[PDB]
RNA sequence: CGUGGAGGUCAGUGACGAAGCCUAGACCGUAAGGUCGGGUCGAACGGCCUCUAGUGCAGAUCUUGGUGGUAGUAGCAAAUAUUCAAAUGAGAACUUUGAAGACUGAAGUGGGGAAAGGUUCCACGUCAACAGCAGUUGGACGUGGGUUAGUCGAUCCUAAGA
């Protein structure tokens, strides 16, 4: 099974998928790159904000034929769509997701999601029918998103390092030769 | 709650068609329970399937 | 709920009704007897005969009381005769019949309702051979070995069920009944339930369990309280795990809960007829279209089947109905049950004899002997 | 509050017509009843009636003679909501044509 | 020089981890390459001296299978029209029931036969694939039942024909 990079301690931390459900792969990637900095109650309050369709993720990356949006001046490509029927399937992976670190002992208030991890869901027996030639396979990708929550800053630290110098003779000799005069 | 097959039914019976018999929304908990003709001709005496008003053609213009 | 939780004249209900059931009980009891036996009387018995006749006579004697009185009365179970092994609910259509062969082991179970108010009972007997040609060999000769053996087992187990009322709950008397029936070396039968009686209600889900550590956890534990009415059945055998060999079934009931459209018009009918019937329990005997009929029904979960089960070599049974209440005297109120089955559960214990008997002596048994006194 | 009261606006179901095809003029309407709600009352989702439906649908898909008379009432709603529990009602009623009629409060009399 | 394979030998190595793959790890050589470490993996492996030739690889419109950019793209216009309410459901513009508004106007999507097809009709249950949106319904899937004839046909007879 595994996971992606363990940029923090898997013991605590919770996540859930979504796969063998209906909305694709990629289009649950653009609002999870843009969830990247938020506080797990920002995203709780953002699937009621999409139904009403008043806030949209940047589709930065698909732009070809993508048309654009009103809602653009919010951080800066206006070329943004609306994750409606994402919506039922991302609170899939939350909520379930909120239960499962509270058997460990913890609180779904400061673990934030920023590693977010999405493949492809396999296929099956699938032909196309369209001019006889032109037939190969009717084969797609549904989904296999998955989200991990991560806690706030604790006690960075960030210690200092003796950072060893090669020091010359030349040089002990200087530096004691300063502070016999300003020191 | 398909019911098309109780309607086909009873153009089945004497010569009803398909558009002519009125049924009732409110006892749902009868029709679902009687899915045949064994509840069908006798829920017309009492007051329950029927036909009304219907748009006919009239030869008094003639 | 129900007002008038409790009437007098509900108590008379029970008690017409359980006067009838003893009586019904003794009438078949007598006429219990050997096939040859009956041969030399020119009758025959069979589990047939028995089975028509006591449930002829409920309905006879039900008539005379309330007799035509807006309401119902008549056979809250239809007579049922087991015979050696087979447990219960052996109530015979006449398409194999069973016929009585002296020295068998015999229970009739049994059931009346006034009313809906249900009186139900049970005994167990061994069977013996004409008077007049044996006159009283049978009456000077006690009843031995491992018959003995059960049906004492049974009895003491059904007189421990009598005395343990308001204030006790229902595992003391499933422990009781261990220990009085390993008393013997007989064990009572898994998972059997007593019921507590309601108006039109024979099954009850508060119950008195014979159990496995599996129906241990299911069961319910609970405390009998004033008012309330028991139909304590005891079975007992020298063998305790009954099973569903390969009988026809017989005896079914109705259950409200569940609600069907039934396809065929048979079975529609059949439905229709039943729910007129007044007891829950009715058997099939009431024949050929019921057959077809039964079997939708029966499918749908309409009916409830009361299967016959059996134990070869080696049952008894005593069963009757008891109401509890609170009493005051002396200024103090206790719980008091009456029994009303009667003369009909009783057994002659002097006919039995069995090597073995409950022994206070050892720390296992001790009490048991002086609740038993 | 619910305040619950039961008034009588001015809106015609007939001139609205702008740009749009005389077969969907439905949706239309769905996008126009709603609002006429949100506008006055304050809903959106709003539960309408068979008896309602006939009022639109007279003799034929603009039916509508001249001015017509509804009354919406405002009711509350229960069995576990997930808008607001203030929806509206309107009560069609027979009316020739609507002059010198602005509203009309209608109380429990 | 490398790979596959046979014979002989260091009476080799081998769960103290063979061989194969990846390696922004290193050494030697002008060029063909090999060895070591880590990770993965857990069963028989490698060098030298010989023999064998269907061993190595950017293209022959080369063969078969699978995967991109294009691309979250074009297309989704023959046939007037959707909307409201109720039941069920986590979920409904579209299946069921009722009402309103309409299309086709017996030369129609009607109602009866032959050919092809032989369980695609009827009942119940289910929604993981397919059913190019949706769809609790269905011509998808699983579990059953119906096949009753002296008489309308066929079989028998005849032309063409074999």
């Amino acid at each position: 099974a595994r996971y992606g990079a363990t940029s923090t301690n898997p013991a605590k931390s919770a996540s859930a998928r979504g796969s063998y459900l209906r909305v694709s792969f990629k289009n649950t990637r653009e609002t999870a790159q843009a969830i990247n900095g938020w506080e797990l109650t920002k995203a709780q309050k953002y699937l009621e904000q999409v139904l009403d369709h008043q806030r949209a993720i940047p589709f930065r990356r698909f732009n070809s034929s993508i048309g654009r949006t009103a809602q653009g001046k919010e951080f800066g490509v206006t070329k943004a769509r609306w994750p409606a029927k994402s919506v039922k399937f991302v609170q899939g992976l939350l909520q379930n997701a909120a239960a499962n670190a509270e058997a460990k002992g913890l609180d779904a208030t400061k673990l934030y999601v920023s590693h977010i991890q999405v493949n492809q869901a396999p296929k099956q027996r699938r032909r196309t029918y369209r001019a006889h030639g032109r037939i190969n396979k009717y084969e797609s990708s549904p989904s296999h998103i998955e989200l991990v929550v991560t806690e706030k800053e604790e006690a960075v630290a960030k210690a200092a390092e003796k950072k060893v110098v090669r020091l010359t003779s030349r040089q002990r000799g200087r530096i004691a030769a300063q502070k016999r005069i300003a020191a | 709650a398909n019911l098309r097959t109780q309607k086909r039914l009873a153009a089945s019976v004497v010569g009803v068609g398909k558009r002519k018999v009125w049924l009732d929304p409110n006892e749902t908990s009868e029709i679902a329970q009687a899915n045949s003709r064994n509840a069908i001709r006798k829920l017309v005496k009492n007051g329950t399937i029927v036909k009304k008003a219907v748009t006919v053609h009239s030869k008094s213009r003639t | 709920k129900d007002k008038n939780i409790l009437q007098e004249s509900v108590l008379n209900k029970y008690r017409t009704a359980g006067q009838i059931a003893q009586t019904a009980l003794k009438y078949v009891t007598s006429l219990i007897n050997d096939s040859y036996h009956s041969k030399t009387t020119q009758r025959q018995l069979t589990v047939p005969e028995l089975c028509l006749l006591t449930d002829s006579f409920i309905l006879t004697r039900l008539e005379q009381y309330y007799k035509n009185k807006v309401n119902e009365r008549g056979i809250a179970i239809p007579t049922t005769i087991d015979i050696d092994q087979i447990s219960g609910g052996w109530c015979p259509e006449i398409d194999v019949t069973g016929t009585l062969r002296p020295g068998d082991l015999v229970k009739i179970t049994l059931g009346v309702h006034i009313d809906g108010y249900t009186s139900e009972v049970s005994h167990t007997m061994v069977i013996y051979p004409v008077d007049e040609t044996k006159p009283i060999l049978q009456p000077t000769g006690p009843l031995l070995g491992g018959k003995a053996d059960a049906v004492a087992a049974a009895h003491i187990a059904m007189e421990t069920v009598v005395a343990l009322s308001s204030g006790i709950t229902g595992q003391l008397i499933r422990t009781i009944v261990d220990t009085i029936a390993r008393s013997y070396n007989c064990g009572v039968v898994p998972g059997s339930r007593v019921r507590r009686i309601r108006r039109f209600l024979a099954g009850q889900n508060e119950g008195i369990v014979a159990f496995t550590n599996v129906s241990a956890i299911p069961s319910d534990d609970f405390v009998v309280q004033s008012g309330e009415v028991y139909l304590i059945d005891l079975k007992m055998a020298s063998l305790h795990k009954a099973g569903e060999l390969i009988a026809r079934p017989g005896a079914y009931v109705r259950d409200f809960a569940q609600t069907h459209i039934l396809k065929l018009k048979t079975s529609r009918q059949l439905l229709t007829k039943i729910d007129k019937q007044g007891v829950y329990p009715f058997k099939l005997s009431h024949l050929k279209s019921f057959r077809l009929g039964m079997s939708e029904i029966s499918n749908n979960y309409l009916c409830v089947e009361s299967p016959i089960q059996i134990a070869t070599s080696t049952v008894a049974r005593e069963c009757n109905t008891i109401v509890l209440c609170d009493s005051s005297v002396s200024t103090t109120d206790r719980p008091e049950l009456l029994r009303l089955t009667g003369g009909s559960k009783t057994c002659q214990p002097s006919w039995i004899h069995s090597q073995h008997e409950l022994n206070p002596q050892d720390s296992i048994v001790q009490g048991i002997f002086q609740l038993a006194t | 509050l619910k305040d619950v009261v039961t008034r009588e606006y001015t809106i015609n179901l007939h001139k609205r017509l702008h740009g749009v095809s005389f077969k969907k003029r439905a949706p239309r309407a769905v996008k126009e009843i709603k609002k006429f709600a949100k506008l006055h009352m304050g809903t959106d989702d709003v539960r309408l009636a068979p008896e309602l439906n006939q009022a639109i649908w007279k003799r034929g898909v603009k039916g509508v003679e001249y001015r017509l008379r509804l009354r919406i009432s405002r009711k509350r709603n229960e069995e576990e909501d997930a808008k607001n529990p203030l929806f509206s009602y309107v009560e069609p009623v027979l009316v020739a044509s609507a002059k010198g009629l602005q509203t009309v409060v209608v109380e429990e009399d």
